[PDB]
Order: C-alpha cells, then structure tokens, then sequence
C-alpha cells in the first residue's frame, strides 16, 4: 500500500522528545509526524512534539490538545507547504488501547487514514526502534515496513558518525526464536486459526532435490574468474615493480 | 455482522442459522468440512429436526456415507438431490483434505490415483471422473498420468490442528540457524 | 583372507549369485561352508543363490559433517577467498 519513507530529523527528535519530555514508561511521548502521504510510498518530512498527558491507571484517561496541530500546521505550512499531515507519533514502545482513541483523532486531520509511529526510545532490539500503524478496521490497525532515505543532508552529518554479508544471515534466529514460542505463548497462553493458517506454509525444508544439485552447476561458471579475477594480479605489478625496481634499483648512477 | 451486537430471538436465530445450516447444503461448497458451526449456531441449531441431519451431516462431512444420510433424507434434502453428488464430491474431498493434510507428511503430495483414490472407497471409474476432476472438482491441482495411474497434485488444499510440528518448527529452522553460526562467524565481520 | 576379497568382489561383481558359484567361486566343497561366509559376512540369500541387495555399508555413522561440505567447505572458501579477498588488506 502506502508503505512509508523515514525521517531521521523525525527520530532523533522524537527522542530528544523523550529525552525533554522526562518521559519513561510509563508514559510515551507523541506527537505529529509530517511529510505527504499520497504515494503508495508515503514520505515523513518531519514530526512534532505534541505536549500531551498519558495515564494508563485509567486507560481512556490521558490528556492532548489539539490546537497545537492547529497552531503548528499553520506555521508549518508556512514553512513549508508539503508539510501536510500525512499523520503522528508516539513513544511506545509498544501499544496501548488510549492510542485508538488518540488514532482517530488526527483522522480528522488527515488525507488518508493517519499514520501512528511507535518508537524505542530505547532503541533496543533491531533495525528500527519503530513502527507506523495505521488503522484498517472489528477494528484493525497495521504496520507497513518503512526505511530512511536520502536526506543526504542528513546522512551527511549523520557521515561525521559512524567511523557485505554476514548482517544478513543474523535475523535467522529472530522470528524463529519467538515463533515457536509465540505458539508456545499462545498455546499456554490460551493454555487463533492464524497460527495454522501460518503452519501450511512451513511445507513450503526437507524440499530439496536434484533441483538443488543444478546450483553447483550454476556455481562451475560462477567461480571461472577466480583465477582471472586475480590472473591480474597474477601478472602485472611486481612485473613492473621489478622492471620499477630494476629501473629505481639499478637507476643509482652517482 | 450480526456477531458483535443486534440481540435478536431463537426463532430468528436458529431458523436463519437453520437456513444458514440449510445453505452450507445449497452451498456445498468449496467445502466445509469445519466451520462456523463452532461458532454458537450450534445448539442453537443443533438440537433436532433437520439439524439432526444438519449436524448428521456434518457427520456426513467427515464420515461421508451415503446412507448413514440417503437413509436419513426425506424431500427437503432429497429436494436437491445434488447432494447425492456433493457427498461423492464431500468423501472423495473429505477423504482427500486429509490424505491430502497428513498421509504423505513428508513433502506430501502424490496421492496417486487409484487405490489411493480407491482408498476414498469410492471407486476406480468414477476416480476417473471425481480424483479427474481437479478443478473440474472446483478445486485440485496437479495432473494425470493415466499410464502409470498417478494423479500429479499441487496445493490448493487447506487445512489445521495444532501441537505437532509445532516443535518441529524450530528446531530445523534453529538447526541450520545454529549450525550457520559456525559460517555466520567472521565472514563480514572479519 | 583370499576369499574375503573375491568375496566382496563378487559382492562388488553381483547382488544373486548362486550358492553353486559363489562355492565354486570359494572353491568350497560344502556350499553350507559358503553359507556361514554369506551370513558371517552377513549376506543376504534365499535358497541357492547369495544375494547382495546392500553390496555395501552405505551410511554407517562416521564420514559425516565433511562433505557433504557444499557451501560451508566453500562458503569458508568463500570466507577464505573473500579473506584472500579482505586480508588481502
């Protein structure tokens, strides 16, 4: 669908929100997300502090102000006229049903349906201390995927920090770490038809055939260069280098 | 729709579900097998009457056999008789999605044909017409050799339970998982 | 110690020899002193004929974990090669 561009500006921020706003966990520190949401790729400019109340003793109970947005956009706009509200954020790190209530809220303000954001404003587990909800509806709410862009600007500072394979293996753990457990949760947890709606796709292993041989075929050519790829280096510098030795070495006239 | 709100009377409530209930009939279906009889249309429907056959048949949509039901119809079932065929098409599917879910585990799929599609025990020449039939059934994949007398399947078969391959699961995918450390070590980290 | 071998190498040369052969083979005068043999090498038969439907060992625990050593043999060469590749550095 939408799935949306991240903001860094917007991160970072959103945590110095954290930050200033002295929140903890017991709270979650929200405020609007910008950017323009048309695209089947939507893109977040920027985010804003809303200065908010959470209570979780009584869930409903929290407090927000609009009149912010009002006073914010305006400015915003004239700011900036692509700063449309394309939706908001919060801490998190994780949901809380208050959040529906507060979803719907910028519902009114919105093009499309709002967007929410989560946050680790710890920034624990992975890539992403975050997600984007938006809600779908039997209510339904969900995160597309969502990655940085270019805010080069940005990467540029962001190059003053800082300073090929293996990364990609390493999730594989993860999602079958809980999985498993997420049954087992589930399971006695309980101790849906979901779970078995995931299970036939586990078939889809032990799957491997002949098929399977045919790689290696496909990986003779693939390792045909591995003399060419260093036959040059095979051949050449210390070639020259001698003959540059020969010359530099025997150049030694007086 | 209604299962959030809207109280409503038995007699609206079973006689819908009832007519629900009759529908999975003249439905019949991209079958069901199981299905929102979990959910409380039951007792409810079932009870008596024709939910007697409605659940019967629900039997009938595991046990399939004829005249644990052909005894059973009065008009109304007999009324469409095309159950007649929906039951060949349940017993041959309802022997089929478990076959189909369990009996091959092991990448399951062959099924093929006949004594297999004779163990749906409903027959060899008819096989060449029902376990034929595919999609032609509204519903398999795969394909025939008439020679060999191998049905070709694919997918197009769902199904559930639970507590089995559950810890299969993991262990396979925490297998290699495991085991990739061992290459996961150094390679774009060193 | 001869025999064992031809033994093999019958057991290599044929899965169902007859029991009369494979005597001859073992130059044997009782075929039951074959017999013992077979089922000592434990070979299986039927009446007058030694079969051979394993004429091996095949899997049997050990020579395992290397080679099969596909990717992880070469994705280490890989790694290696990348190595020679990255120490290279």
């Amino acid at each position: 669908h939408e799935k949306v561009t991240i903001a860094p500006l917007v991160l970072l921020s959103a945590l110095d929100h954290y930050e200033r706003t002295q929140t903890k966990e017991n709270k979650r520190c929200v405020g609007v997300i910008l950017g323009d949401a048309n695209s089947s790729t939507i893109r977040v400019t920027n985010s804003f502090a809303l200065p908010f109340e959470e209570d979780e003793k009584n869930s409903d109970v929290w407090f927000l102000d609009h009149n912010y947005i009002e006073n914010m956009n305006e400015m915003c706009k004239k700011i900036n006229a692509k700063e449309k509200l394309i939706g908001w954020y919060h801490s998190g790190p994780k949901l809380r049903a208050s959040d529906l209530k507060i979803n719907e809220l910028f519902k009114k303000y919105t093009q499309n349906n709002p967007l929410l954001l989560i946050v680790d404003v710890k920034q624990q587990g992975v890539g992403l201390p975050t997600d984007a909800y938006v809600a779908i509806e039997e209510k339904t709410f969900l995160h597309l995927p969502c990655t940085i862009e270019a805010e080069e600007a940005e990467e540029i500072g962001v190059e003053h920090l800082l300073r090929i394979r293996l990364t990609n293996q390493l999730k594989s753990l993860k999602g079958l770490q809980s999985k498993l457990k997420d049954v087992v949760e589930y399971l006695d947890k309980v101790i849906h038809t979901i779970l078995g709606k995931l299970q036939d796709v586990f078939n889809l292993n032990n799957l491997q055939k002949a098929l399977t041989v045919k790689t290696n075929d496909e990986l003779m050519v693939i390792y045909i260069s591995n003399l060419v790829r260093s036959i040059i280096a095979f051949d050449d510098l210390i070639e020259n280098k001698i003959q540059n030795k020969k010359i530099q070495e025997q150049r030694v006239k007086d | 729709t209604l299962e959030p709100s809207t109280s409503i009377t038995l007699a609206e409530r079973q006689q819908l579900a009832y007519d629900l209930s009759i529908s999975a009939l003249l439905g019949d279906k991209i079958y069901n097998f199981g299905e929102l009889l979990h959910h409380p249309i039951m007792e409810t429907i079932v009870n008596d009457s024709n939910y007697d056959w409605l659940f019967q048949l629900l039997n009938a949509l595991t046990v399939g056999d004829f005249d644990k039901f052909d005894s059973l119809i009065k008009v109304q079932i007999s009324k469409i008789p095309i159950l007649a065929q929906h039951e060949s098409f349940l017993r041959q599917k309802i022997c089929l999605m478990t076959l189909i879910e369990t009996v091959f585990v092991k990448n399951i799929r062959m099924l093929s044909f006949e004594d297999i599609s004779k163990a749906t025990h409903l027959p060899k020449d008819n096989v060449e017409h029902l376990v034929m039939r595919a999609i032609s059934l509204g519903l398999l994949k795969g394909s025939i050799d008439q020679v060999n007398e191998l049905v070709t399947i694919s997918w197009v078969q769902p199904r559930i339970i639970s507590g089995d391959q559950i810890t299969k699961m993991k262990d396979r995918l925490v297998e290699w998982n495991d085991q990739v450390e061992k290459l996961g070590k150094k390679m774009e980290a060193r | 110690a001869i025999r064992d071998e031809i033994a093999k190498n019958t057991e290599l040369s044929y899965d169902f020899l007859p029991l009369s052969n494979i005597k001859a083979l073992l130059f044997f005068n009782n075929e039951k002193e074959t017999e013992k043999f077979a089922l000592e090498r434990n070979w299986p038969i039927v009446n007058s004929k030694v079969y051979f439907n394993n004429q091996s060992k095949e899997k049997a625990d050990y020579e395992d974990e290397m080679m099969h050593e596909e990717d992880q043999k070469t994705n280490i060469i890989e790694k290696a090669m990348d190595y020679a590749i990255s120490i290279e550095n």
